[PDB]
RNA sequence: UGCGCUUGGCGUUUUAGAGCUAGAAAUAGCAAGUUAAAAUAAGGCUAGUCCGUUAUCAACUUGAAAAAGUGGCACCGAGUCGGUGCUU
């Protein structure tokens, strides 16, 4: 028997179906295996798998770098460690064994318990001579006298820890550090991106005004007072977004929504480049100025006081001010406030002082907590402005201190060795070698640093010892790492291989998106093609269409944008040297440069590759030019832009400033040039979400394949989702449109008729606006409030091409206001209103789309090369995602050769679009209701195996376009028929209106409200056979989709993650937290809570019960966790005996991963999420007709069809209301059989039989939402109108043990069910 | 406010948050409280947003309806505002 | 898309920083608080300044692994699949 196979791929289900020859799904009888008494089973061949979407590997990535961030951090102590480890021993012999223990407790240490000195004498007096260490660090650098070795490790070890950030490459300069010279970066840097309107701060006092000791805002607009724009402007935005404020980047740059940035988040770097992503990358170097421009102001917040140590000393002074404020507080709440002294300094959880210091409240939630305490309190001045200033009782360790460089840190380490070099030899001997521990910045092109076993490690060693700060330079290769560095970090083209691409701001990238953007434009030419490039882009980096309308179009040629060439302008303003840019034998050099400043930011590898430019140029022109790197990679390899070569002679950017055809190559070459599976789709242009539905895709074909007895199918149709879709987005993008199309016209439509964003979703309403209140073809105003009896018309209509978008919407004042025609608006409509909507679309308020469609008449109409492109809308499939896959399939399925050697393709993988299903469903109403339940992804799989398979059938000399392989491509005139109805069944022409969704329709409506029939078999002249049957075949799909077995089959996944919750919660009595260490007992230590669970065990063995210890036969449930498994996997027994149980069999102990089918009494099954807690197991199956009745009643208003139409769906609605009493009959049937949630179902079905006078809409609505109770998986909440509904969880997990464990196959229709009753 | 604002605000509340069904289909947002079994979900309608069922569910207080899950609603009602 | 690499700042935990008083197991009344070590997935080894939250999947059999192997067709039905032939 013939069939052909549909798929619907997702990021997480894949749907699939089975249909013959006739469009129908045909069942089979399947061996269930198993100790059940069913050993068959009937299964229709159609079902769909449901499972967890694949995770991104960022949150593996940001993990890593936190381990090896706590590794190397903590090697940076043993070097300290080991170096001082020898003459130490003879001071004290257990200091560094006591520092190690001291976390352990009095019982488990095993040394003293004092730290530095030992016993408790001597430790005290520390902590009062030097209360923090700031106090003592400063004394290591003031006192020329000997200090105990215990003391020097100490303020050493603690700025080694923490030394600081190296946001600075050299040494610290004014203008890498000084307010004054760092702001005049800022505006230099902002001034250069926007010309004739830069601000100039000429005369600015910067440092004693923008660096005062006040408020975040009494310091920024204090800035701009002597600064005659405003705060709003983006400069002030800047100063706010460095001064730590909150700014708000829309209005500035008139954004769709709200991007605000703090740079004191741990959020901004990333917020930020999605504002790159919209703005564009040309501002990453202004806000790169502003974040170094704020830690300049931070620093002075701390560096408060010209020698010594300037840090540990403004540290002290933070110390003592707190001392002095706190006594001063303490003395007001004492004498002014008397009740309260315990909430404020006792409490700790109330966020008081205590709370402040004791109990977990930061330095703001503290600000916030006595800010009405002390405005209520006399004598409060001098704190009230402080606690404003955000600078009152500051706790020494701040998150401010990611501005302190690790200069500082190195400051006061020189200064500590070299007071101390004198008194102790191996201090004289190491002052580098200490020093150098903290210097050292473990490179970006060297990594990490293994020897072999490593799957990110690239870097070569020069001699194989051991590694250290020190020995880095000798040891380390530095040329080999990095030039594997490049080639493992580089990531080659599609087109070409194995040739790399270039980075997004290379000369000949920006040149060829340059070429293909102008290639393309008509009001060209090749002659002064270029000479737009040398006057228009090559010298303005912005090409606003005003500078080439009379810049270029004036002063040249006749009196009357997009990306641009910016390394050209950036580079141009370095070197100052227009010929050595414009010269193409200096390519080569200008390419490398990018090259370098795109992959490396090292001082001296930088160099190693620039030096040999060191002659080019000398000095003033390199240090600009190494001080400047840049990010980004392009999509393209230099090959495929100046390399390849059709035998013209000339390549791809040859053929842009010349001879013009775009990137569509054609006329092949790109294509010209076996694995594994897990490589094939290894290597695809998609997210690892959806590279586990293709996996699970070939999964599912190889085994539909296997149960037809191994015979390949005749077509395979794929459909894809188009991943990451996912309101107030939308709704203010169509305002945003509206309000400045509006200005542009300038008439007062929002004055004279305000609206409210959340009423445009009103298509009507919506093209009011559009309109600028007038009818498109008259000129007549428009109503306002009558539009109802007023119609929409589609431009080109549905005969021609579905198009449902608001492009080729029109609201006029009748259809009939359009022409007589069955095209577009004739001559005559267009006469009349072409001059406004001209008007409308320098507004940006229709498309050029839009305006070219509504001005077809002008051209003639119609042409043929119109509506062959009609075609490729239709059919074509523009994702290049979607080619690799279905290339996958015919390379699995069509791998046998003839004797001639070809390929015998035996399947046709048929690629179709999610719009062409989509449009067969809402035409002849075969409605979707995805809340019901998981049926949908079946039916979306059937109904493209029917118009996949229905297509080649009736339109075979279009393979070309959707099949995969080498076909005949066809032309306009080889299918277009020339007009009406000529060559029907005659001449090799086949089209004439251009929607090939036609040949299923029973009538076609055209334009001017004419009827054109179609018979009801649909044939194919070439060969004769019947492909499609208006009377037969349409019950076939409405019975396919009516019938209540679909394999529905979640995938068991075992858990893979975290141990647990990461809140290293404090110590309690419980054996219920994880131990932090092998001895951390979390009984006296505190360890982490909630374990996840990994899978589960059925366990079958004996325990010891009762008082006499005798054994008991018992079946348990439990729960293996992730950190459990690496042992339980190694010696389950030895592991399970350690748990109580006592003589286990090891051939009963089932394995349980997340999901596990369990099937109950009357059909009812559950899914297993743990060992303590269930999932529901079943699905919903309503019939075809309530689909369309809650589809068509929840849009009862939102029809998007005509009056003709719209009639016979109102009235259906209002025919058919038993269906509500009927729907909520089977839920209720539905609920009292396998939900199992009798108190829930109280609600809801007391809630409708209020409810059945409210509108039809508003129970369907709400109906929908009641599926949320029975919809398989978790218990979830919902509300029918006013009534919560609250959930009703499965914690139950013991009814499982004795049921029937469903086995099932990724298809659902293999089996095996084990009987779990005769275990034990 | 906006989703992903949702998702940072509960990851900081060290429960595991995945954002699943969002490629033409319902949307869901998946909250493994426990970290064992209980995953309180909450899938999109067409009628109300995502975010505004969680204030919906967890504004006015833990609904009281049981033991282990508390903390959470508690720690979900620091969101809402 | 994806995927890698470098660095910092807070955090949290346990311990150290001795508390003093008139008080019986309740608790008042005072004085204090600002940081230090250590851990920062348990840990695994080849002991590397290296790996350890991504991907990868039903069951059963074979295999270290990579993987190979296991389930008749047709009609008439449809509340999750039946009921009804043919063949061995």
């Amino acid at each position: 028997k013939k069939y052909s196979i549909g798929l619907d791929i997702g990021t997480n289900s894949v749907g699939w179906a089975v249909i013959t020859d006739e469009y129908k799904v045909p069942s089979k009888k399947f061996k269930v295996l198993g100790n059940t008494d069913r050993h068959s089973i009937k299964k229709n061949l159609i079902g769909a798998l449901l499972f967890d979407s694949g995770e991104t590997a960022e949150a593996t990535r940001l993990k890593r770098t936190a381990r090896r961030r706590y590794t190397r951090r903590k090697n940076r102590i043993c070097y300290l460690q080991e170096i001082f480890s020898n003459e130490m021993a003879k001071v004290d012999d257990s200091f560094f064994h006591r520092l190690e223990e001291s976390f352990l407790v009095e019982e488990d240490k095993k040394h003293e318990r004092h730290p530095i000195f030992g016993n408790i004498v001597d430790e005290v007096a520390y902590h009062e001579k030097y209360p923090t260490i700031y106090h003592l660090r400063k004394k290591l650098v003031d006192s020329t006298d000997k200090a105990d070795l215990r003391l020097i490790y100490l303020a050493l070890a603690h700025m080694i820890k923490f030394r600081g950030h190296f946001l600075i490459e050299g040494d610290l300069n004014p203008d890498n550090s000084d307010v004054d010279k760092l702001f005049i970066q800022l505006v230099q840097t902002y001034n250069q991106l926007f010309e004739e309107n830069p601000i100039n701060a000429s005369g600015v006092d910067a440092k004693a005004i923008l660096s005062a000791r006040l408020s975040k805002s009494r310091r920024l607009e204090n800035l701009i007072a002597q600064l005659p724009e405003k705060k709003n402007g983006l400069f002030g935005n800047l100063i706010a977004l460095s001064l730590g404020l909150t700014p708000n980047f829309k209005s500035n740059f008139d954004l769709a929504e709200d991007a605000k940035l703090q740079l004191s988040k741990d959020t901004y770097d990333d917020d930020l480049d999605n504002l790159l992503a919209q703005i564009g990358d040309q501002y990453a170097d202004l806000f790169l100025a502003a974040k170094n421009l704020s830690d300049a102001i931070l620093l002075s917040d701390i560096l408060r006081v010209i020698t010594k140590a300037p840090l540990s000393a403004s540290m002290i002074k933070r110390y003592d001010e707190h001392h002095q404020d706190l006594t001063l507080l303490k003395a007001l709440v004492r004498q002014q406030l008397p009740e309260k002294y315990k909430e404020i300094f006792f409490d700790q959880s109330k966020n008081g002082y205590a709370g402040y210091i004791d109990g977990g409240a930061s330095q703001e939630e503290f600000y916030k907590f006595i800010k009405p305490i002390l405005e209520k309190m006399d004598g409060t001045e001098e704190l009230l402005v402080k606690l404003n200033r955000e600078d009152l009782l500051r706790k020494q360790r701040t998150f401010d201190n990611g501005s302190i460089p690790h200069q500082i840190h190195l400051g006061e380490l020189h200064a500590i060795l070299r007071r101390q070099e004198d008194f102790y030899p191996f201090l004289k001997d190491n002052r580098e070698k200490i020093e150098k521990i903290l210097t050292f910045r473990i490179p970006y092109y060297v990594g990490p640093l293994a020897r072999g076993n490593s799957r990110f490690a690239w870097m070569t060693r020069k001699s194989e010892e051991t590694i250290t700060p020190w020995n880095f330079e000798e040891v380390v290769d530095k040329g080999a790492s990095a030039q594997s560095f490049i080639e493992r970090m580089t990531n080659f083209d599609k087109n070409l291989p194995n040739e790399k691409v270039l980075p997004k701001h290379s000369l000949l990238y920006e040149y060829f998106t340059v070429y293909n953007e102008l290639t393309k434009v008509k009001y060209l030419s090749g002659e002064q093609k270029k000479a737009i490039v040398d006057l228009l882009f090559k010298t303005n980096r912005k090409v606003t269409v005003k500078q080439l309308k009379e810049d270029y179009f004036k002063k040249i040629e006749c009196f009357d944008f997009n990306a641009s060439l910016g390394t050209y302008h950036d580079l141009l303003k370095i070197i100052k040297d227009k010929d050595f840019l414009d010269n193409e034998e200096n390519e080569d050099i200008l390419e490398d440069i990018v090259l370098t400043l795109t992959l490396f930011e090292d001082r001296e590898m930088i160099e190693e590759r620039l030096k040999t430019y060191a002659h080019l140029f000398d000095d003033k022109v390199m240090k600009q030019l190494k001080r400047r790197r840049y990010t980004g990679w392009g999509r393209l390899s230099r090959k495929l832009i100046n390399g390849i070569r059709d035998k013209s002679g000339k390549t791809i950017l040859d053929f842009l400033k010349s001879d013009g055809f775009a990137n569509r190559n054609f006329m092949e070459d790109i294509q010209k040039a076996g694995d594994s599976l897990h490589e094939h789709i290894a290597n695809l242009a998609g997210s690892p979400a959806i590279k586990k539905g293709i996996l699970q895709t070939v999964k599912v074909v190889d085994e539909l394949v296997k149960v037809m007895g191994r015979h390949k199918p005749e077509n395979i149709v794929i459909e894809m989702a188009r991943e990451n879709q996912t309101g107030q987005k939308n709704s203010r993008e169509r305002m945003k449109r509206i309000e400045e199309g509006i200005k542009e016209l300038g008439s007062q439509i929002l004055k004279e008729h305000p609206v409210e964003n959340t009423q445009l979703q009103n298509e009507k309403l919506y093209l009011y606006y559009l309109q600028n209140g007038r009818d498109m073809y008259v000129d007549q105003e428009l109503d306002i409030n009558r539009l109802s009896d007023y119609d929409v018309d589609h431009i080109v209509p549905q005969s021609f091409l579905k198009d449902d978008s608001i492009d080729n919407k029109v609201l006029t004042r009748s259809d009939k206001n359009r022409g007589k025609s069955d095209n577009v608006p004739s001559e005559e409509v267009v006469k009349k209103m072409k001059n406004y909507w001209r008007q409308l679309l320098n507004a940006k308020l229709i498309t050029q789309r839009k305006f070219d469609n509504l001005t077809k008449a002008e051209r003639g109409g119609l042409s043929e090369l119109d509506k062959a492109g009609f075609i490729k809308r239709q059919l074509v499939e523009t994702r290049q995602i979607t080619k690799h896959v279905a290339q996958i399939l015919d390379s699995r399925m069509n791998t046998k050769y003839d004797e001639n050697d070809k390929l015998i393709r035996e399947v046709k993988v048929i690629t179709l679009k999610s719009k062409l299903v989509s449009d067969f469903r809402k035409d002849f109403q075969f409605y979707k209701v995805r809340e019901i339940n998981n049926y949908h992804h079946a039916h979306d799989a059937y109904l493209n195996a029917v118009v996949g398979t229905a297509l080649i059938k009736k339109y075979p000399k279009l393979e070309s376009e959707f099949v995969y392989g080498d076909y005949k491509v066809y032309d306009v005139r080889k299918m277009i028929a020339k007009s009406e109805q000529e060559i029907g069944k005659a001449t090799a022409k086949y089209f004439f209106y251009s929607n090939i969704m036609n040949f299923f329709k029973t009538e076609i409506t055209l334009a001017n409200g004419e009827i054109r029939k179609r018979p009801l078999i649909e044939t194919n002249g070439e060969t004769g056979e019947i492909v499609w049957d208006k009377g037969r075949d349409f019950a076939t799909v409405r019975k396919v989709l009516s019938m209540p077995q679909v394999n529905i089959v979640k995938k068991t996944e075992v858990q893979t993650g975290g141990f647990s919750k990461e809140s290293i919660l404090p110590k309690r009595n419980s054996d219920k937290l994880i131990a932090r260490k092998k001895d951390w007992d979390p009984k006296k230590y505190g360890g982490f809570d909630s374990p996840t669970v990994a899978y589960s065990v059925l366990v079958v063995a004996k325990v010891e019960k009762g008082k006499s210890k005798k054994l008991k036969s018992v079946k348990e449930l439990l729960g293996i966790t992730i950190m459990e498994r690496s042992s339980f996997e190694k010696n389950p027994i030895d592991f399970l005996e350690a748990k109580g149980y006592k003589e286990v069999k090891k051939d009963l102990i089932i394995k349980l991963p997340k999901y596990s089918l369990f099937e109950l009494e009357n059909g009812r099954k559950r899914m297993l999420a743990s060992a303590g807690e269930l999932q529901k197991g079943n699905e919903l199956a309503l019939p075809s007709k309530y689909v369309n009745f809650l589809y068509l009643a929840s849009h009862y208003e939102k029809l998007k069809g005509s009056p003709e139409d719209n009639e016979q769906k109102q009235l259906f609605v209002e025919q058919h209301k038993h269906y509500l009493d009927e729907i909520i009959e089977q839920i209720s049937e539905f609920s009292k059989r396998v939900i199992l949630a009798d108190a829930n179902l109280d609600k809801v079905l007391s809630a409708y039989n209020k409810h059945r006078d409210k509108p039809i809409r508003e129970q369907a609505e709400n109906i929908i939402h009641l599926f949320t109770l029975t919809n398989l998986g978790a218990p979830a909440a919902f509300k029918y109108f006013d009534t919560t509904i609250d959930r009703k969880r499965y914690t139950s997990t013991k009814e499982v043990l004795d049921a029937t464990l469903i086995h099932q196959s990724i298809t659902g229709l293999y089996e095996t069910r084990i009987d779990l009753s005769q275990l034990g | 406010m906006n989703i992903n604002d949702l998702i940072r605000e509960i990851k900081n509340k060290d429960y595991t948050v995945l954002s699943g069904t969002d490629s033409n289909s319902i949307t869901q947002l998946i909250i493994r409280v426990n970290n064992d079994g209980n995953e309180y979900v909450i899938s999109e309608s067409e009628n109300e947003s995502i975010v505004e069922k969680f204030i919906s569910a967890f504004k006015n207080g833990w609904n009281q309806e049981y033991e282990d899950e508390e903390e959470f609603y508690n720690d979900m009602q620091t969101i809402t505002l």
